[PDB]
RNA sequence: UAUCUGGUUGAUCCUGCCAGUAGUCAUAUGCUUGUCUCAAAGAUUAAGCCAUGCAUGUCUAAGUAUAAGCAAUUUAUACAGUGAAACUGCGAAUGGCUCAUUAAAUCAGUUAUCGUUUAUUUGAUAGUUCCUACAUGGUAUAACUGUGGUAAUUCUAGAGCUAAUACAUGCUUAAAAUCUCGACCCUUUGGAAGAGAUGUAUUUAUUAGAUAAAAAAUCAAGAUGAUUCAUAAUAACUUUUCGAAUCGCAUGGCCUUGUGCUGGCGAUGGUUCAUUCAAAUUUCUGCCCUAUCAACUUUCGAUGGUAGGAUAGUGGCCUACCAUGGUUUCAACGGGUAACGGGGAAUAAGGGUUCGAUUCCGGAGAGGGAGCCUGAGAAACGGCUACCA
RNA sequence: GGACUUUUACUUUGAAAAAAUUAGAGUGUUCAAAGCAGGCGUAUUGCUCGAAUAUAUUAGCAUGGAAUAAUAGAAUAGGACG
RNA sequence: GCCCGUCGCUAGUACCGAUUGAAUGGCUUAGUGAGGCCUCAGGAUCUGCUUAGAGAUCAGAGCGGA
């Protein structure tokens, strides 16, 4: 199949090689799996040694934590916004590491206002306590809130989808999102 | 070459075993085991071309396939089972106790112990890590794992094990002047005490040793097997203590003891 | 040199957390390492604001085998250079010498400045491109 | 004399490659395809033999299908498709329910009935209380070198202490 | 795939072809002991042509080293072993002259009719 | 083991080559052939072609026996001995054969993995799974019986049976600690019953993993030459990996007399970690002849950077986007080789010269090319698929 | 353990280094090429030496040496020293 | 005495040379493309989960599997 080895290839001098022996089993190479949205598919790799890899092609859901808030929500993934490598990942919306999505922010409004009692953007007892005892924290930050507003959250997958199986990623924070958000009005 | 290699060729198989070069085309691969390819005795070399009990191969499997045998306290039937450094090879019937310990040569001498000594072995720390659940371990050279170190225990030294149950009953540590068996090099049979090791940060420490007659010489760490303090060894050394005479006086004693 | 962030994706070191809720002043916390074997990670290393995932400080990159020296030939190629290493090769025949060479390519931090010329010490890698696999770890000359 | 595969459409032949657990090839080793020809699905002209098999029966008896019956081979052999033969549950007990069969040395007429596997013995009790067993006495045991371990660890402690407490 | 069973050659051969001197001297050797061949002429000076290179050779080298000490004491006790040395004679520098005759009257052909027994080295 | 001799002239001394001489693990052939031991052998040319046969199969007390098999000791009335066939498992990736290719390739010596996979072997390693069969849960086949096709093969079709360590499911266990939730009460400085969650593996984020010499104010609440290493903690994630529905021998305590709670030896499994057999890339230096090969490389990856895809994993391995770089008179690049490389062989003053298809190691291949199934491992050929011959 | 150190050539010793083959010790294969065996007694209950050693270079690694040969240095003094 | 070159006879080796000469061995542009593999789909048949009915396994309906 597609093989990786080197023997092919000028060597640094400019020289072809000629061909010896063949092509190998443990050269090998397979194809993207080059994952897109919606409708969970998932096949199974044999890959060397046993070792099932797991080969993800249309993925609705993943695992997405809150860096700063220590917390990670299963969210349905909404669409890719940017990706560094090739803007036709974007456009067809391919899942990939490094890519640039927009996911939901639903979740993670249930949980920080059920933590906080704060309702981003715009009664009992230990409820009250700790609500109390959670302040000078909830500040969140002036780029995470106003996302919560139309209620999708920028994020960027970590992951590997072709490879592990997930496709996971973390929200877009800080210095990050100040240098996507570049990008994505100095684009648009 | 797409797998590995069952074969063994004779004329490979390392120079220690002393198989000759004619009678059969084969030298028998030893099993994957406690110790690696090219320092371990398999026990159709040990039954048969030493120890004279079995004829053929084919005794070789008529012994071992009666218990006949056991290693480091385990009967072991495997023809070609790898035994090698501090093993303790046992025959019930016989009463027999051998362990496997070097030559001044380089070889693998027979060697007769109690009935006694037999239940224990050393084997010496090849590494010691910080395992799954917080649970520290150390491994041997011979492929043991144990639970539960001493903690002063560090990677190099030596250790008395049970043999009984897996149980660490003692340790010495690698420290300037102590009883040492090379395990390597030409100077492999050798005793002699550690003088001091060299450095070298970025691999292969040097460990300068003087046997009893005064005389030095070198190898790197890793054929280094710590067996105990200035005389006082933890096991019993075969005769020649490993002293290395020169084919001079090895030639002297040998016509020396003459006189019918 | 200079634009920090300018590639396509963001440059940013793996796993090196700044909450932007705990307010800071650095603006940029940063990871480095030591390579080890006496070699002195500098301050340039230290007080930069470059990614580098192949620098032996900053980087990812585990610095290992061989240590060897040459003076360096080629500064063209961005973040790597190549060093002409001479040697002498006896002759049985003739019982002489004579003058052999060969080019390394190697990874140069940012970290460094270096000039054609300046000689350079380099140790060994796993492989970081299709060429080089060596590092530049000290600068011993000019 | 080539055969049929269900579902390949077509009046026609056409060759094909073929596995493992599909039908018309009997693999000869591990992974194993080999290529061969195979007869449509649809019937025609070219066929020397059809199989037919009767869903309902006719209103006139064939004599050498409907006059006639065939013993089935074997009966059950499992304890549980034992008791699902003769609706038994749990409580029967099967050891009488299996089949016999007699067959002669020709003046010793004998008898054979199969065996069973995953039946329940009191060597299958034996076992899992065995197992149990072993995974207890393990784990506390396990514990037993935790703590002893434990106590080397803060015994060492109140010798660095007391180390520390000499000079 | 098996062993090699080495061999090798006891012989050589004379450089130079037809020479008088030395095919008188080959039939006197030839005639005294009896032999059929010059070959079996050829076979002991190839004997001595490789014990006067080791004795040669263990003599640059210094005196009490440790290789000319144990070899040369070695090849010496040899040689006065099937009596091609004298006893009085053996320091390694008269196994450098020796000769092949030397060598020649030890054989048991020799031998035989040296001490009675044959009156003929053709008898023996 | 440091040697020369014959041949140019009338004669001479030189130059100089031809001839003579000896050895060959160097082939052929001619002639001749008694013994003992040893014993190379279709490499050379044609990796050119092939008739026939043989060369890979395999069972322990210990996965599956209703052979309508064979033994009958009558002692197994579930089965038992023996035991074809078949299933299951494991092997066929070793060996053997050959040297076509292959000239920075291979190979040698020396390194690297802080860059990976690894059956088996050896050492360890599992109380956490949800009214629910646990005295143990499913129907689905071979062999077989029988009915058939086809000139033809290790071709098989339709029908009827019946197993498992095959397939597919599916229970379970001590104490404790910590976490969020929180019904109530009550104002403090505040405290709470009780509900759930916490095996292991997978995926991601985040934190712990300290340690050049020292003291104060305020705001908020173990290891390495070296690592993001080992290991552990938090929040989640998962067409949820594993946590024994298996086997053989012995039958014993315990009796508050029952199939009654317990219980001996060892087989095969099982997850991870280490070990061992390996494997795959990799650092440094070293190859023959050749300028009637001087520039080479980037169609279309050439050299680098960023990111991803992929792989077991490093990596222009591959893809986007960006830069214009990389080799060279220290001979690059091209051509050639009756070129596999090395251990080694022959020739013996010394320095050399010539050879190594071939008994050992490394590599390459199975008419040529490419493709892949199985598996731990094959880009396998005494395996398949296709094309060319 | 912290902080820094001009670079090389040569040469010394050492380690790491398959067996076979080469050199070579030992041993009466009857000699010998070979082989790595064998040699000694209640030969009626075993006794025992061996199966060494050298070469193993060019490169890599570790060490002694500082002759010989290169290299660097402080002159618009931004030189050293504190 | 030596001795040169044409010319003459016979034999041999190479050379130039119309044939847009010819062959073997290897790379390759363009065009076409078997096959396996991956992937979008397909659904011969053969089950599942669920829900409602009747008698102590047969009308009818949803959501997924091979
Ligand atoms: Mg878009
Ligand atoms: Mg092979
Ligand atoms: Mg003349
Ligand atoms: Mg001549
Ligand atoms: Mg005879
Ligand atoms: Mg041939
Ligand atoms: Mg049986
Ligand atoms: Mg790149
Ligand atoms: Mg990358
Ligand atoms: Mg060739
Ligand atoms: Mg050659
Ligand atoms: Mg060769
Ligand atoms: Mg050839
Ligand atoms: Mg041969
Ligand atoms: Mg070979
Ligand atoms: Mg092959
Ligand atoms: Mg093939
Ligand atoms: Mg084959
Ligand atoms: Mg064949
Ligand atoms: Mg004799
Ligand atoms: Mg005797
Ligand atoms: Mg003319
Ligand atoms: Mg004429």
């Amino acid at each position: 199949g597609i093989s990786r080895d080197s023997r092919h290839k000028r060597s640094a001098t400019g020289a072809k090689r000629a061909q010896f022996r063949k092509k190998r089993k443990f050269e090998l190479g397979r194809q993207p799996a080059n994952t897109k949205i919606g409708a969970k598919r998932i096949h199974s790799v044999r890959t060397r040694g046993g070792n099932k890899k797991y080969r993800a092609l249309r993925i609705e859901t993943g695992n997405f934590s809150w860096a700063s808030e220590g917390i990670s929500k299963k969210t349905r993934i909404a669409g890719v916004v940017y990706h560094p490598s090739n803007n036709e990942l974007v456009r067809t919306n391919t899942l990939t590491k490094a890519a640039i999505v927009q996911i939901d922010a639903t979740p993670f409004r249930q949980w920080f206002e059920a933590h906080y009692g704060q309702t981003l953007g715009k009664k009992s007892k230990n409820a009250e306590r700790k609500w109390a005892a959670r302040a000078a924290s909830a500040k969140i930050e002036s780029s995470v809130e106003s996302q919560f507003s139309a209620g999708r959250l920028y994020a960027c997958i970590s992951s590997r989808p072709g490879q592990s199986g997930r496709c996971d990623g973390y929200i877009l924070e800080g210095e990050e999102l100040a240098f996507y958000l570049r990008r994505l009005t100095a684009k648009k | 070459a797409r797998g590995p290699k069952k074969h063994l060729k004779r004329l490979a198989a390392p120079h220690h075993w002393l198989l000759d070069k004619l009678s059969g085309c084969y030298a028998p691969r030893p099993s994957a085991g406690p110790h690696k390819l090219r320092e371990s005795l398999p026990l159709i070399v040990f039954l048969r071309n030493r120890l004279k009990y079995a004829l053929n191969g084919r005794e070789v499997k008529a012994i071992l396939m009666q218990r006949h045998v056991k290693v480091d306290g385990k009967v072991r039937t495997d023809t070609t089972y790898p035994a090698g450094f501090m093993d303790v090879i046992t025959l019930d019937a016989t009463n027999e106790n051998f362990r496997l310990v070097y030559d001044v040569k380089g070889r693998f001498a027979v060697h007769r112990i109690t009935d006694e000594e037999a239940s224990y072995k050393l084997g010496k720390v090849k590494k010691v890590q910080l395992g799954k659940k917080g649970v520290p371990y150390v491994v041997t050279h011979d492929g043991r794992t144990i639970r539960y170190p001493d903690p002063n225990i560090k990677v190099n030294d030596t250790v008395k094990i049970d043999l009984a149950s897996g149980k660490i009953t003692d340790f010495i540590k690698f420290d300037a002047g102590k009883l040492v068996y090379v395990t390597g090099g030409r100077n492999l049979g050798r005793i002699g005490t550690i003088v001091h090791k060299e450095r070298h940060d970025g691999g292969f420490d040097l460990v300068h040793i003087k046997d009893s007659l005064d005389n030095t010489f070198v190898t790197r760490l890793n054929n280094v097997f710590v067996i105990g303090e200035q005389g006082k060894p933890y096991i019993s050394l075969p005769k020649g203590k490993g002293i290395k005479l020169s084919i001079a006086e090895e030639r002297d004693r040998r016509r020396a003891q003459q006189g019918l | 040199e200079l634009t920090v962030q300018s590639e396509r994706a963001f440059q940013k070191q793996p796993h090196i957390f700044n909450n932007p809720k705990v307010k800071t002043s650095k603006r940029t916390k940063r990871w480095y390492k030591n390579a080890g074997l006496g070699f002195k990670t500098p301050k340039t290393a230290i007080e930069g604001s470059y990614i580098d995932k192949k620098c032996p400080f900053t980087g990812l990159v585990s610095i290992r085998g061989k240590i060897l020296t040459g003076t360096v030939v080629s500064t063209k190629m961005h973040r790597t250079i190549v060093i002409r290493r001479a040697y002498l090769h006896y002759i049985p025949k003739y019982n002489r010498y004579e003058k052999r060479h060969k080019n390394v390519p190697v990874h140069v931090s940012p970290a460094f400045r270096v000039q054609v010329g300046d000689i350079v010490t380099v140790g060994q890698c796993r492989p970081i491109s299709k060429t080089v696999r060596f590092n530049v770890v000290k600068v011993s000359a000019a | 004399g080539f055969p049929m595969k269900q579902g390949v459409l077509l009046p026609t032949r056409i060759k094909l490659l073929l596995t493992k657990n599909v039908s018309c090839y009997r693999p000869r080793r591990d992974g194993e395809r080999k290529r061969k020809s195979v007869r449509g699905a649809i019937v025609g002209p070219d066929l020397a033999v059809l199989a037919l098999v009767i869903v309902k029966k006719g209103e006139q008896e064939l004599e050498g299908l409907t006059d006639t019956t065939v013993p089935k081979r074997l009966g059950p052999k499992r304890a549980n498709n034992i008791r699902k033969f003769f609706g038994l549950s749990k409580e029967d007990d099967v050891r009488d329910f299996v089949i016999r069969r007699e067959v002669t040395k020709g003046e010793k007429t004998y008898t054979k009935a199969p065996k069973i596997q995953r039946l329940v013995t009191p060597q299958r009790l034996q076992r899992k209380r065995h197992q149990r067993a072993l995974k207890v006495r393990n784990a506390q045991a396990q514990r037993e070198a935790a703590a002893e371990y434990a106590q080397l660890l803060a015994k060492r402690l109140s010798e660095r202490k007391a180390e520390k407490a000499e000079i | 795939p098996r062993a090699p069973r080495t061999y090798s050659k006891t012989y050589s051969t004379p450089k130079r072809p037809y020479e008088s001197s030395r095919l008188d001297a080959e039939l006197k050797l030839a005639g005294e002991f009896g032999l059929k061949n010059k070959k079996e002429i050829y076979r002991i000076s190839f004997q001595l042509s490789k014990i006067r290179r080791a004795a040669r050779d263990l003599l640059t080298r210094d005196e009490k080293d440790p290789k000319r000490l144990f070899e040369g004491n070695a090849l010496i006790r040899r040689l006065v072993r099937v009596g091609v040395l004298s006893e009085d004679k053996k320091k390694l520098d008269y196994v450098l002259a020796l000769k092949v005759e030397d060598f020649l009257e030890r054989r048991l052909q020799t031998q035989v009719y040296k001490l009675g027994l044959a009156k003929s080295v053709h008898h023996a």
